[PDB]
């Protein structure tokens, strides 16, 4: 999950059921001299439940 | 894919804004630091550990439009559909037209930019771009 | 009282209508074929070149100047202030010049004229600070005929249509244009402005666009062009048939020096450079720049230091001034592209 | 004759006149046989004059001289 | 300006023990003349004075790309390719808060220009001109390119209040015009048909002449219409406040667009501003009398019925004219030159 890709960026990670899926708050990570302004919802996942797969990928998405 | 026993990784990135327009960025990770290479492409090819763009850079320029009391470039496409589409409905007081479009379907821009030669370049990016 | 009141050449010669005024009817016809002795026969002709008396291998004795003076000595001549009757030679043939609209917007000056005998269009540009009579409109009791300074360098609106009717005119003879370019820049006030100055400098580049044959731009001594005047008469417009040339002494911005100063020479600048250069500011910086000062020395310094450097503004200013303006030069224009050589005149 | 000439001023060279240059006589090779074949003479000459053009106000130009010559 | 000289030159005094003896020249020392000496930033020559050796800095072409007469060459070539274009292709444009100089000229030269509140078109700014005409005369750029300028002097075609709306104008613009030269007339269906009836009928007595060409509301029993010739809430006016005895505009007759022309009849008054630079000019109001032809009609006129033109459009003109004004000023102002344009157009 390249998430130092956000280092510039304040996510809090959220323990949950589904537990694949870390879903992250953003708030943009500045300097002292400033205060954040994005403030974005993050859902990160991890996808991993064993053509069929494609479809299982799409399907459980929406699901998920 | 099928036969070849080629494992290629693909690092999609997805794009959608106000609007069911659902761009895809699609490329391939190419080599030393990885490359997304598929057309032209929003932000064709970069590394792949690319520091995630923070907002308040066009909030900014937004900022010192108003101020000029005027409209923010990028913002423009969106306010060209608006009074576009504002357009088709007023319009058709006036006379028998096609039934407007959705608006995503109203219109599509891709960038236009002057290579070395002063020659025209197609691309299709984020807002926020100017050089 | 008199048809002449509307159409004589009391009006249409005083605006520009009429190119020539004559006293009587046969020297008319020969005002009329005068004109035409600069003319090609067809277009599908050349223009007709003579063998000038005035030699083409002379140098130019009149130089424009710094004191205002009447265009047409540094296009056509005048006499020599010493040694008379001899002739301080213009650019074009001696007598060759043939001025029209000559009474109406005389901050420029526009005419044909020969070169060594080759038939040219030319526009100059009056120096001194022209006085353009309007008259007064006798139907409206209102009106009176103000008497306005109409600065010289300047397009205005009268001058620019002038000068776009005497181009726009010489253009469709087939005819080389030589404009001796000295003008500072379009007057940018209410009245030219709201009279519509700004029009027809659009036009021209129309106007311009249409020519077919060599244009030669030539800016005097002590003449300067800058913004406006460049820009709309830029061999861009037609790269195909254009070329130009430049004095050692004409310049080039989109904006003169005095303009220029004003953004980048301000007190930073000033005291930064006295700070570099300035010795009793050193002097002073040394002691200012000094810690454990009493405070007797500090403030008096802190003094020193306002009144010093309010105090040493104007020469630093002079300073200034010089260094930006050499920025705008024609050694750097060939260089950067804007002119192809620089010519002495 | 272009072989021999363009492969001893291979460098010094702009690219752009010279990918046009060189096209063509690839093509000069590939329309080789017919019965009405003639080198494009004023082709080649002309596009390295669109670049004058540009250019040419400077005198900026004597790598470029040896090449437009 | 060349930055690198900023920080580092130093002042060719006349006496540098005393810098207010005036300066000759400008140099560098020697670390910092062996810098951009090297470098084809500046032009100097080496030179012994007062002893020391410096590198006389004689033009400063500059290092840095970008800050030369470059600049004002871009401009006019991007001035003369648009002028040939807009004779050739639709250009359409919206001056947002300010366009100034080369900015200004080429929407200007675009000429179909869209001004916000707020904003001024001007070329060179009020600070400048106020200063060289020796008092703040004027306290902000609207004053001189605002519409209180540009609307009144018919230098504005329309006018907008935000950009929006101005996005609204241009598109609302285009639906009158064909994509391209390979395209048809195409048609539509108006709701106002085409063979109906027109229920209003011009009259000797004085009208607006917009409802003569739009239609008008019934004026007892609302809401009923009396229709006019062209289809209800087609027609796009430009020009609309100068010089009012003509009016011109695009509208649809039957969904097909057109240009149109139709003439008020009661004597209009325009307003001539005072000029508060120019101590005797007072805002004189004039009477321009209906169905004529002035300086200011022929212009304005012309360039309408000229775009329609060079856009190929078919014309359906309501033409209403009785003659060019005699009085000696306007004939003065030159109608009979733009009379004889528009016979070109």
């Amino acid at each position: 999950l390249e998430l130092n890709r956000m280092r510039n960026f304040d996510l809090t990670a959220i323990p949950c059921a589904n537990h694949k899926m870390h879903l992250y708050l953003g708030a943009a990570k500045v300097e002292v001299g400033t205060e954040v302004t994005d403030y974005r919802f993050f859902v990160r996942a991890i996808i991993r439940h064993s053509e069929a797969s494609f479809e299982y990928l799409q399907n459980e998405g929406e699901r998920l | 894919l099928t036969p070849t026993g080629k494992a290629i990784p693909i690092r999609l990135f997805l794009t959608n804004e106000s609007g069911y327009y659902l761009d895809i960025s699609l490329y391939k990770e190419v080599t030393a630091q990885i490359m997304f290479q598929a057309k032209q492409g929003p932000l064709h090819g970069m590394l792949i550990n690319t520091p995630y763009v923070t907002k308040d850079l066009l909030q900014s320029k937004r900022f010192q439009a108003q101020s000029l009391g005027t409209t923010y470039i990028y913002d423009i496409p969106e306010m060209f559909r608006q009074s576009l589409i504002k357009l088709w409905e007023s319009m058709s007081t006036q006379a028998f037209l096609p039934s407007p479009p959705l608006p995503s379907d109203m219109l599509t821009y891709t960038e236009l930019v002057l290579d070395d030669q002063g020659q025209l370049v197609h691309m299709n990016r984020l807002p926020g771009g100017n050089e | 009282t008199s048809n002449n009141q509307l159409g004589g050449i009391q009006i249409m010669h005083n605006n520009g209508v009429t190119h020539c005024t004559v006293c009587d009817d046969f020297e008319g016809v020969f005002t009329v074929l005068h004109w035409l002795s600069y003319m090609p026969k067809s277009v599908h002709s050349s223009v007709p070149l003579l063998n000038s008396k005035d030699p083409i291998d002379r140098i130019i004795e009149f130089v424009p100047t710094k004191t205002p003076y009447d265009p047409r000595w540094m296009l056509a001549g005048r006499p020599h202030p010493t040694q008379k009757g001899q002739w301080l030679s213009g650019f074009f043939d001696y007598g060759s010049f043939s001025e029209i609209m000559q009474p109406w917007a005389q901050t420029v000056v526009v005419g044909r004229a020969r070169l060594g005998g080759i038939p040219v269009g030319v526009v100059a540009v009056e120096t001194r600070t022209v006085e353009l009579s309007i008259p007064a409109d006798p139907a409206n009791l209102d009106s009176e005929a103000k008497i306005i300074q109409q600065a010289g360098q300047v397009w205005f609106p009268d001058s620019a249509f002038k000068t776009y009717q005497a181009i726009k005119d010489f253009n469709r003879e087939g005819l080389p244009l030589m404009v001796f370019a000295n003008w500072r820049g379009f007057s940018g006030g209410m009245k030219d402005m709201y009279d519509q100055v700004l029009k027809f400098g659009a036009y021209i580049v129309d106007g311009l666009r249409e020519c077919c044959q060599p244009v030669l731009v030539y800016i005097p001594p002590q003449a300067e062009l800058r913004g406006g005047s460049w820009v709309v008469i830029d061999s861009s417009i037609n790269p195909r048939h254009m070329e130009m040339y430049a004095d050692r002494e004409s310049r080039g911005s989109v904006l003169e020096p005095e303009g220029t100063v004003e953004i980048k020479f301000r007190r930073k600048d000033l005291v930064k450079t006295m700070r570099r250069v300035d010795p009793v500011y050193i002097h002073l910086a040394e002691r200012l720049g000094t810690p454990e000062l009493s405070t007797a020395e500090r403030k008096e310094l802190e003094n020193k230091l306002k009144e010093r450097e309010e105090f040493l503004i104007p020469i630093y200013h002079q300073v200034a001034v010089q260094f930006a303006d050499l920025h705008d030069t024609p050694g750097r224009m060939q260089e950067k592209g804007v002119i192809s050589d620089i010519l002495d005149w | 004759e272009l072989q021999d000439i363009m492969t001893s001023v291979s460098g010094r060279i702009p690219p752009n006149v010279e990918k046009s240059i060189k096209k063509e006589m690839a093509q000069y090779a590939s329309n080789i046989t017919s019965v009405l074949c003639q080198f494009p003479s004023q082709q080649i000459a002309n596009i390295l004059d669109s670049h004058a053009a540009t250019l040419n106000r400077k005198s900026e130009r004597e790598v470029f001289f040896m090449n437009t010559q | 300006l060349a930055e690198e000289i900023r920080h580092m030159f130093h002042v060719a005094w006349v006496d540098p023990e005393d810098p207010y003896k005036g300066y000759r020249y400008l140099y560098l020392t020697p670390q910092d003349y062996k810098r951009v000496s090297a470098l084809n930033s500046v032009h100097c020559e080496h030179v012994e004075d007062e002893g020391e050796s410096r590198y006389k800095i004689t033009d400063i072409i500059g290092k840095e790309e970008g800050i030369g007469p470059e600049n004002l060459r871009g401009s006019g070539m991007i001035a003369g390719e648009s002028s040939l274009a807009y004779n050739e292709i639709i250009t359409i444009s919206l001056v947002t808060c300010r366009a100034i100089g080369i900015g200004a000229y080429l929407v200007r030269l675009g000429q179909r220009t869209i001004q916000v509140e707020n904003s001024h078109l001007i070329l060179t700014g009020a600070g400048a001109l106020n200063k060289v005409l020796g008092r703040e005369v004027y306290t902000s750029n609207n004053q001189l390119g605002g519409i209180q300028i540009m609307h009144n002097n018919g230098v504005t075609h329309c006018t907008v209040c935000d950009d929006f709306e101005g996005v609204f104008t241009v598109l609302h613009w285009l639906s009158y015009m064909p994509k391209s030269v390979h395209s048809s007339v195409p048609l539509l269906n108006s709701k106002d048909p085409i063979d109906r009836i027109i229920e209003f009928v011009p009259t000797k007595t004085p009208y607006d002449p917009r409802w003569m060409l739009a239609g008008r509301p019934h004026p007892t029993q609302k809401g009923q219409w009396l229709s006019g010739f062209f289809d209800y809430g087609s027609f796009s006016e430009i020009m609309q406040p100068w010089a009012q005895t003509v009016v011109v505009g695009r509208a649809r007759l039957g969904g097909i667009p057109v240009g149109v022309v139709a003439v008020e009849t009661r004597t209009v008054e325009l307003s001539i501003p005072a000029d508060p630079a120019n101590l005797d000019s007072e805002a004189k109001i004039i009477q321009q009398a209906g169905q004529v032809w002035f300086p200011d009609s022929a212009f304005k006129t012309y360039q309408a019925i000229k775009d329609f033109n060079r856009e190929g459009l078919p014309l359906m003109v309501f033409a209403n004219w009785r003659g060019f004004s005699g009085g000696m000023k306007d004939m003065y102002d030159q109608v009979l030159k733009f009379g004889a344009y528009i016979v070109d157009g």
